[PDB]
RNA sequence: CCAAGCGUUCAUAGCGACGUCGCUUUUUGAUCCUUCGAUGUCGGCUCUUCCUAUCAUUGUGAAGCAGAAUUCACCAAGCGUUGGAUUGUUCACCCACUAAUAGGGAACGUGAGCUGGGUUUAGACCGUCGUGAGACAGGUUAGUUUUACCCUACUGAUGAU
RNA sequence: CGAUGCCGACGCUCAUCAGACCCCAGAAAAGGUGUUGGUUGAUAUAGACAGCAGGAUGGUGGCCAUGGAAGUCGGAAUCCGCUAAGGAGUGUGUAACAACUCACCUGCCGAAUCAACUAGCCCUGAAAAUGGAUGGCGCUGGAGCGUCGGGCCCAUACCCG
């Protein structure tokens, strides 16, 4: 049903133009650890976009937008929102398909996440180009819960780590088993190697 | 224009040992351990030989930029080796025309406390990096003596304490007052 | 011109009209590298016209054909003399390329004088092409594969298959 | 007084430089281009004037 | 920008001829596109905001920087940039204090915000001009300054999902 | 935001003001040892270019011009000997002594090096006033620039009805 991202080693921009026409074909989208994102050019030269757009403000009252938002999880959702028709009802309803995390907050720290092979850093960007991290950035524009975040993710993966060994366990038991009970299902397996299932 | 190949390589001395996990360097010796990460650079490093060995440094399809990295690795791993079998000795002397800059060692050699530079009633603290010791040269009057196995870590320290002693407001080819790297030299010689 | 697709190479033969005064004009030749023969014969009339008094009207063509690669299975270095208009000069340049067929290293000279000198086709003139043994060659980039020992590695494949599938539960690996 | 070998010292950081016509900075003394980008790396460069 | 000269020496610390390339729209022009069933025309006062081409202050680099004082240049508009005599004045000049007494925009910011000294109606005087009626980017004196309760913005006050 | 979700092709480019599509809505001269590509000319297996020695004098402190300049500040001349070589002199210093460094040369090690031009992209040159616009988001194995391929998208245009 929900299609689960995790936004660790994506480019912003890459990221989402490709969750903003999800939501629009209708899917639910659900993006998890927005302050792994990462954004093309040098640290230096991506504060200062930010703080250029941290200048934008209604001169007569500030109070009035444009609101700017210092989470990565938010800074992601606006430009998600700056891809998408979002004054019209079409595309707020879009908008609103879309959650953003920074970090792995439950019930999707025990789900599997999703990446976008055309949106990973890996692959889009040449090895010797700097790049910025959207959490340092964030926390160097305002964001207050860089330290929070980092802590709490710190949990979760050892607790991850305990998931993992105990299905590493399990799996070393199957191996075990398919070998006690090799005779018993060698017809079967015949079948499935017949038909490619097994190589 | 992209070159198929560049490699240079470095000789490792019998009485030290380098280890290679990645990108990492971990060239041990007499002197301790030293750890290097160049992960920042794509190039390929290998240990060659069992008796007399070697490491590689491989940079395929590099352009100008990318072809300079490769003796770039090659020096600092010579560094490494450098500091772990005989150390990195900086000497720094203090000039002064009128008022005696006085330097006093704190914390085994961690933290440089200097008094009366220029005359000034400010105390001037220096706090070196980890694995530097300074201490004043028993051979020479003002003369510090850093020591170390890093050269980055025992360089960067001393230059804290040159740009500590810095005029202000004055004309520096003048007032040439300060503690000034005199010397670059090793531990232990041979 | 416009360098479109891979440039073919053209024998084309013309001469004056007969006329009373000499009633067998000489014959002359080019070697022109076009994407047509439709192209090749006006090309043809516009070097022609530059060397000597003579134009599409007073003149004809007596001969239009491809000539085909002779070694298309072997490979070879290119030097190609052309001469082109920057825009504030003229110049003359020598290129190398290696290919193995001598129009597929003219195709090569037109994209590559546009992707370093922002070069047009209608502002080239390529003068001569021969192919240049390994001994004779001049350009480091080209000199780098002359090596009877040659390899090396494929670093950093990127991925190229990078929408099917577009969501994937695996990260890629850029190393094989 | 300061020692003639501790004057030489000295002046290895403080005098011996040239300095960026167009921009001022302080190059070593061998530098035939500026390092900074503010002068787009010009080579008008000129000796640090010894004081009298 | 080039560099003949100046700078005792020395083109380029600081300046810079003869030449030449630009930027700005806080000067004046040029034009007449909008407005003549009307967009209230100078200056001051008050109040906020913005620019930087930076006078002061912070951190710096260079001097023909010994110190002090000063000059050139960088990042830089955060915070300042005043009290007065004469004048309607903008502008100017001087007195005094100051770290400094920088320069500007916002319909040449700002008249349902004021004032009305000037300009620019009708009265009147002088000079020059005209036969005269009369005229004068020539002086002089006296000469009504309208309306918000509407929408928004803003300031505060109830409140609404 | 309809259509490249092509396993598109070859290059160029990093910008702490990047660039991004006729009219069109922004930039010049001049610069860069950033990077790439070219033109010309040199020198190097008789082993080049850095890096690691000596040499400042024999006629002579060439005579003129000097209060005084010995190679060292100007104005015309600017020769030989011994030799691996040595300018009758590149830079060091005053009011004069005094002073040293290059041209030169060979000891060393062993593959390319040097100079001047030229043109692409980038960069400096590059300062304005409400907050601000490649249309926006954003984009750097490009969603930028140059040369090119298939494919696809839709006008009230073209074709059949
Ligand atoms: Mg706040
Ligand atoms: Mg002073
Ligand atoms: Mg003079
Ligand atoms: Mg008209
Ligand atoms: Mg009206
Ligand atoms: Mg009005
Ligand atoms: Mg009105
Ligand atoms: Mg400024
Ligand atoms: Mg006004
Ligand atoms: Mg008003
Ligand atoms: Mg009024
Ligand atoms: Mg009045
Ligand atoms: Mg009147
Ligand atoms: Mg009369
Ligand atoms: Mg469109
Ligand atoms: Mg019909
Ligand atoms: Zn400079």
């Amino acid at each position: 049903q929900v299609l689960v991202l995790d936004g660790r080693g994506h480019l912003l921009g890459r990221l989402a133009a490709i969750v903003a026409k999800q939501v629009l074909l209708g899917r639910k989208v659900v993006v998890v650890r927005c302050e792994g994102i990462n954004i093309s050019g040098n640290f230096y030269r991506n504060k200062l976009k930010y703080l250029a757009f941290l200048r934008k403000r209604m001169n007569t009252n500030p109070s009035r937008g444009p609101y700017h938002f210092r989470a990565p999880s938010r800074i992601f959702w606006r430009t998600v929102r700056g891809m998408l028709p979002h004054k019209t009802k079409r595309g707020q309803a879009a908008l609103d398909r879309l959650k953003v995390f920074d970090g792995i907050p439950p019930p999707y720290d025990k789900k599997k996440r999703m990446v976008v092979p055309a949106a990973l850093k890996v692959v889009r960007l040449k090895p010797t180009r700097k790049f910025a991290y959207l959490g340092r950035l964030a926390h160097e524009v305002g964001w207050k819960y860089q330290a929070v975040t980092a802590t709490l993710e710190e949990k979760r993966k050892e607790k991850a780590k305990i998931h993992y060994r105990k299905k590493k366990q399990l799996m070393r038991l199957r191996k075990q088993a398919e070998k006690n009970v090799e005779k018993k299902i060698s017809k079967f397996t015949d079948v499935l190697k017949t038909h490619g299932l097994l190589v | 224009m992209k070159t198929i190949l560049s490699n240079q390589t470095v000789d490792i001395p019998e009485n030290v040992d380098i280890s290679l996990k990645g990108r990492t360097v971990i060239v041990k010796g007499p002197r301790g351990t030293l750890r290097r990460d160049f992960n920042h650079i794509n190039v390929e490093l290998s240990l060659l030989g069992k008796k007399k060995k070697r490491l590689r440094v491989d940079k395929w399809w590099g352009n100008r930029k990318e072809l300079a990295t490769v003796r770039t690795i090659c020096s600092h791993v010579q560094n490494m080796i450098k500091g772990v079998t005989l150390g990195f000795r900086y000497k720094m002397r203090s000039v002064y025309a009128h008022f005696p800059i006085n330097v006093v060692i704190q914390e085994n050699g961690s933290l440089v406390e200097i008094r009366n530079f220029l005359g000034e009633k400010y105390i001037r603290r220096v706090r070196m990096r980890p694995g530097v010791a300074c201490s004043v040269s028993q051979a020479q009057k003002d003369e510090l003596v850093l020591e170390g196995n890093d050269i980055e870590l025992v360089s960067n320290s001393a230059a804290l304490i040159q740009q500590a002693t810095t005029v202000k407001n004055k004309d520096i080819r003048k007032f040439l007052d300060g503690i000034y790297v005199s010397e670059k030299g090793t531990v232990q010689q041979a | 011109m416009k360098a479109s697709g891979t440039l073919r190479e053209y024998k084309v033969v013309g001469r004056c009209l007969p006329t009373p005064k000499c009633r067998t004009p000489p014959l002359y030749r080019m070697r022109i590298f076009a994407p047509n023969h439709v192209v090749a014969k006006s090309r043809f009339w516009y070097f022609v016209s530059q060397l000597k008094k003579m134009k599409k009207s007073s003149g004809e063509i007596v001969y239009c054909g491809q000539v085909f690669e002779k070694s298309p299975l072997r490979v070879k270095n290119f030097g190609i003399w052309l001469r082109y208009d920057s825009r504030s000069g003229t110049h003359n340049m020598y290129r190398e390329y290696r290919d193995l067929t001598t129009a597929g290293a003219v195709t090569q000279c037109y994209r590559d004088m546009g992707a370093r000198h922002r070069a047009r086709a209608h502002s080239i003139q390529i003068m001569k092409v021969e192919e240049i043994a390994a001994s004779k060659c001049r350009r480091p980039a080209v000199k780098q594969f002359h090596d009877s020992k040659i390899k090396f590695p494929l670093p950093h494949r990127v991925l190229r298959r990078q929408h099917k599938p577009r969501f994937t539960t695996k990260r890629p690996n850029t190393f094989f | 007084i300061i020692e003639p070998s501790l004057r030489q010292l000295a002046q290895k950081y403080n005098c011996d430089k040239m300095i960026c016509r167009k921009c001022y900075a302080r190059l070593h003394p061998r530098a035939v281009n500026c390092r900074k980008k503010k002068c787009g790396h010009t080579n008008n460069l000129r000796p640090k004037k010894k004081v009298k």
